[PDB]
């Protein structure tokens, strides 16, 4: 007991220190960055936050453990007052009550009696000021909290935070409106609390009503104030409206728009995902090959760890629908690699046209697939892998005969190789002639694809496309 | 990221990029090549 | 003092992939247990070969004795540290006590190579150290240790020349570069030849030889294959003593390919039963084969398949499959007709794909900095 | 008001909005007024 | 979600999936069945003869098909089978 008691004081202090100075100097300083400039936006805290809030959904959040009682929340809430530069009092009031933590016998705020206390920014009479960093303090002490998902009469209190911090979207839409700048702010933080509410629902039951709730702060941001504020709300449409049907496949056509420009980087890599996935149930591939493979290259910095690794798992999916593959180990991760271990000898199947071989991935294999829900294209892959089989050999050969790949990609007759070899002229995918007698087929080479014709013509759209790098490099050279 | 749902849900490793075509065609192969010496 | 302990690791492969002889490796190995004091070697083996019977008292004496000859040397430990001397106290308690690796496990080789690190103010000392950090990793396959310990010896001791060490290190990393994979580095260090001349490391010169013979027929190219071992003047005279790999050296630019499928199956009998070449033989097959083949497509515009059969004596199905799984891959881009019995060559690369390089590779690149110009700034 | 204070303040806000788009532009513009005026003075150092 | 089961259903979700396969578009049979993606090949043999008859479509059937018309529960399929001959 003294050993271990006399080491509880020590790391309360470094919450009263490093947590402390986290919303003291930022939320203190982007008060002045709030009242003006204010360009763009920037205000740069807001994207500090996300240095803030993403490291703290780590370590140490608001809470914790640590071995505090918690009562973080209750202090920067309360006392906001505020007023003019009196204001450093209250952050002095904050340092005043770190002693009662330490000094008398600590007890937890937090819960039960959180449910005044959002309002109290509103009863301090008044914020009067910024409702991001009373959002903030709607949401810091208590959508971290949420990582813990204990699941019981604390749920509805994440629900009381989307409750009181909706209140302060209805500060959100009512004050301001005119040089607002304080949305393009919050459109950070009303995106991840949008993001909470999304994933706390996940847990209990998929939203019907925020579906419709989606749509009023999606329309609603339309023309008036719309920057990167649309792109994260229909980032929650494409998301959910994803995994539930349905129709909502073809309804980017109307939505879009981009919406450009797109923000914030990476944030709109895993967008083209989201519709990759979609186009790959619309069966296009050309489509769907480059707007995955612009997602992994296009998506930083990780780590940690299989979120990343997780996403470009399914991401290579279009690839097996593409007919061209290698063996995709060279993306394996050896976090990722005992995940993908059923789905990694899947394409090395896919790579031969052995239907023994394939039909056993299926059904040993096939169990990681139910999770991933993918087996729309199990059926339409058996036409893909013949395709490639063909391929490999047309490709090797000048001419092919029809009985001699019969069994070689044992398509075993006759009359479905004429079926094939038909359909895959239909499909512009082999140039052979076919000779029937027997029959057999007598293809050639072709040529005069030579070198005038493709590689300059090609050139027209890498020219077009580098020439416009040159105005996104004086764009963004305007700005500084 | 970390956020939307992201979260919710030499080497012999490059060379085995190659070497797994070598599994599941023509093995290696030193016996099968050995052995078509007499074949014809 | 590695051979004889270095041939247990020979030992270790002989008893891996054959399982014929049990009794004629562990007879070289109870002998190399009855000297050397080897413990482990046989312990690591007694699971690997018979579990006797017994060996216990007749070897435990052995290392009873060699705790008599470790204590001795943990005695000495003190009694040179009574005195004083620049690195000539603790200079006793590495090399013999590193030899106590040799004796069994790490234990030897974690505490005494730690041990005596930080005195040494030779160069030579230290790659003692990262010498007996080689065998280690040699007998036992995990190739960490091998890894690191190389790179501490590139930093430290060539600051700096030497003859004699440094050249075994050109050998190891050239050993590493053959133990993974690097084709064109291997020989490229194996370029010093007689140089090492014949060591305790370098076990028998003429196995170095055939080590660097067969990486030097594919990394090496046909022009610069034949000048290294003609032009070459101390090479020249080992090979010449094998009929064996000289013959398939010759044959392989007089481009006969009837004796090929026969004396490439010799290599590969010593590639197949030699260490460390198990996971590296399955490409070296068809690789040889592209090379023999390489020059072959491109003699002739139009060639027959029976043609082949001659010199491949006969190949009629065996091509079929085996040139259409070479085009798949992306080896040597043919255009082999079927049936029809002609090969097209082919593939005009002076032009056409020869340009692909500049954009794709250059796609990535400027991908890469569009979306970190976004970044800057936010 | 309700025409009005809350509307004219969106119409405010486009000003506002183009203003600070404006002065993304006129940041645009500053640091190039600066790409001129040192090349004019080389234009000057040719000349000096 | 909950609703008690009905009988009828089953067969109506295949005849406009048939009849939408006669008139050849591709995008509308697959997103019909995703009332119940997951479930289509682990159960509902009604739902399960479709995706195994667009499977000898791309065969291509011809052959398969008629032999598989055989055998049908169907229901009601007598109409769509006319039209999917043509």
């Amino acid at each position: 007991p003294p050993g271990g008691g006399e080491q509880e004081p020590p790391p309360p202090p470094a919450p009263q220190d490093v947590e402390m100075k986290e919303e003291a100097a930022t939320g203190g300083g982007s008060t002045g960055e709030a009242d003006g400039k204010t360009a763009a936006a920037a205000a740069e805290h807001s994207q500090r936050e996300l240095d803030t809030v993403t490291l703290e959904d780590i370590k140490e959040h608001v809470k914790q453990l640590e071995k505090a009682v918690s009562g973080k929340e209750p202090r920067f809430v309360l006392r906001a007052l505020r007023m003019l530069p009196s204001t450093s009092r209250r952050l002095n009031h904050y340092v005043l009550y770190k002693a009662v933590q330490g000094f008398f016998t600590s007890n937890n705020a937090t819960r039960d009696f959180l449910l005044p206390f959002l309002e109290e920014p509103m009863d301090t009479e008044a914020d009067l000021q910024f409702r991001p960093r009373t959002g903030k303090a709607a949401s810091t002490p208590l959508l971290p909290e949420v990582e813990a998902y204990l699941q019981l009469l604390v749920v509805i209190f994440m629900m009381n935070s989307k409750r009181y911090k909706e209140a302060q979207k209805i500060s959100d839409d009512l004050m301001q409106k005119i040089s607002t700048q304080n949305r393009r702010a919050l459109d950070l933080v009303a995106a991840k609390c949008y993001y909470y509410h999304a994933r706390v629902y996940e847990f209990l039951d998929k939203l019907d009503v925020v579906r419709s709730f989606l749509h009023a702060r999606l329309r609603t941001a339309t023309l008036r104030h719309d920057a990167d504020g649309q792109a994260t709300l229909l980032n929650l449409l494409l998301r959910n409206y994803l995994h539930y049907s349905l129709y909502d496949q073809a309804e980017k056509l109307v939505s879009k728009s981009v919406f450009p420009e797109q923000a914030n980087n990476n944030e709109w890599a895993r967008y083209l995902y989201y519709t990759g996935r979609i186009k790959a149930i619309q069966l296009e591939y050309s489509e769907a090959r480059r707007t995955m493979t612009n997602a992994l290259r296009k998506a930083p910095q990780h780590t940690a760890v299989g979120f990343k690794q997780t996403v470009h798992k399914l991401l290579i999916v279009v690839e097996l629908l593409l007919g061209e593959i290698p063996d995709r180990l060279q993306f394996r991760q050896p976090s990722l690699k005992r995940s993908l271990m059923p789905y990694f000898l899947l394409t090395q199947a896919v790579r031969t046209g052995n239907l023994a071989k394939f039909n056993q991935v299926l059904d040993q294999f096939g169990e990681k697939f139910q999770a991933d829900g993918t087996y729309t294209l199990i059926i339409r892959l058996r036409h893909n892998v013949i395709k490639t089989g063909v391929r490999m050999i047309s490709l090797s050969y000048s001419r092919i005969s029809l009985a001699d790949i019969a069994q070689k990609l044992q398509l075993d007759s006759p009359e479905d190789a004429e079926f094939i070899v038909a359909k895959a002229i239909r499909d512009g995918v082999i140039e052979a002639s076919i000779n029937h007698e027997k029959g057999y087929v007598q293809s050639k080479e072709m040529i005069d694809i030579y070198s005038t014709r493709e590689p300059q013509l090609a050139f027209h759209q890498r020219i077009s496309f580098c020439l416009d790098i040159h105005n996104m490099s004086v764009k963004a050279m305007r700005f500084p | 990221m970390s956020e939307k749902k992201q979260p919710v849900d030499e080497d012999n490793w490059d060379d085995d990029n190659v070497e797994d075509d070598f599994s599941n065609q023509l093995r290696a192969e030193l016996e099968k090549h050995g052995y078509k010496m007499e074949t014809s | 003092p590695k051979n004889p302990d270095l041939r247990i690791a020979q030992l270790r492969f002989l008893l891996s992939l054959p399982e014929h002889r049990g009794d004629a490796a562990v007879r070289d190995e109870l002998m190399a247990a009855v000297r050397d004091n080897n413990m482990a070697p046989y312990y690591e083996a007694l699971c690997k070969s018979l579990d006797w019977q017994i060996d216990v008292d007749l070897l435990n004496k052995m290392k009873k004795a060699n705790e008599d000859e470790l204590k001795r040397l943990d005695e000495e430990l003190e009694d040179a540290e009574k005195n004083l001397g620049e690195s000539e106290i603790r200079d006793a308690m590495m090399a013999k006590a590193e030899y106590l690796c040799r004796i069994g496990d790490k234990e030897g080789a974690l505490t005494a190579f730690r041990k005596t690190y930080d005195k040494t103010v030779a160069l030579g000392h230290r790659l003692d150290i990262v010498f007996y950090l080689l065998r280690i990793g040699l007998f036992y396959m995990d190739n960490d240790l091998i890894t690191r310990n190389t790179e501490k010896a590139k930093s430290l001791i060539e600051e700096g020349g030497d003859w004699d060490r440094r050249n075994r290190l050109k050998v190891y990393q050239g050993l590493y570069c053959v133990a993974i994979r690097d084709f064109k580095q291997a020989a490229e260090l194996f370029l010093d030849t007689v140089s090492t001349f014949t060591s305790y490391e370098l076990m028998d010169y003429k196995t170095f030889v055939t080590y660097t013979v067969y990486v030097s027929m594919i990394a090496l190219e046909r022009p610069d294959l034949r000048e290294k071992v003609i032009k070459g003047a101390e090479i020249l005279e080992v090979l010449h003593s094998l009929p064996a790999v000289r013959q398939y050296l010759f044959s392989l630019y007089e481009c006969r390919y009837s004796v090929f499928f026969q004396s490439l199956a010799v290599v590969e009998q010593e590639m197949k039963k030699d260490w460390l070449f198990a996971p590296h033989y399955r490409y070296y097959v068809r690789e040889m084969r592209i090379h023999a083949y390489s020059q072959l497509l491109e003699s002739y515009r139009s060639l027959t398949l029976g043609y082949m059969a001659e010199a491949f004596g006969v190949g009629v199905e065996f091509i079929d499959q085996e040139l259409s799984r070479f085009i798949a891959a992306g080896r040597l881009h043919c255009k082999i007709d079927k049936v029809n019995e002609i090969v097209e060559t082919n593939r005009p690369d002076s032009k056409n794909w020869q340009y692909q390089e500049t954009i794709k590779k250059g796609d990535l690149l400027l991908n890469r900095v569009q979306k970190l110009s976004r970044v800057i700034n936010m | 008001l309700e025409e009005g204070k809350a509307g004219s303040g969106l119409r405010q806000y486009y000003l506002s909005k183009i203003e600070e788009l404006q002065l993304i532009v006129n940041d645009k513009s500053q640091n190039l007024r600066r790409l001129q005026a040192q090349r004019n003075e080389l234009n000057a150092k040719v000349r000096l | 979600e909950q609703l008690p089961e009905s009988a009828y259903m089953h067969q109506l979700l295949g005849l406009n999936l048939l009849f939408l396969l006669s008139q050849n578009r591709v995008a509308e049979f697959h997103t019909e069945l995703e009332r119940l993606p997951a479930k289509d090949i682990q159960t509902n043999v009604y739902i399960k003869h479709p995706v195994s008859l667009e499977q000898y479509l791309m065969e291509g059937s011809y052959n398969k098909v008629f032999l598989a018309k055989g055998n049908i529960p169907a229901e009601s399929y007598t109409f769509f089978i006319d039209i999917l001959l043509d």
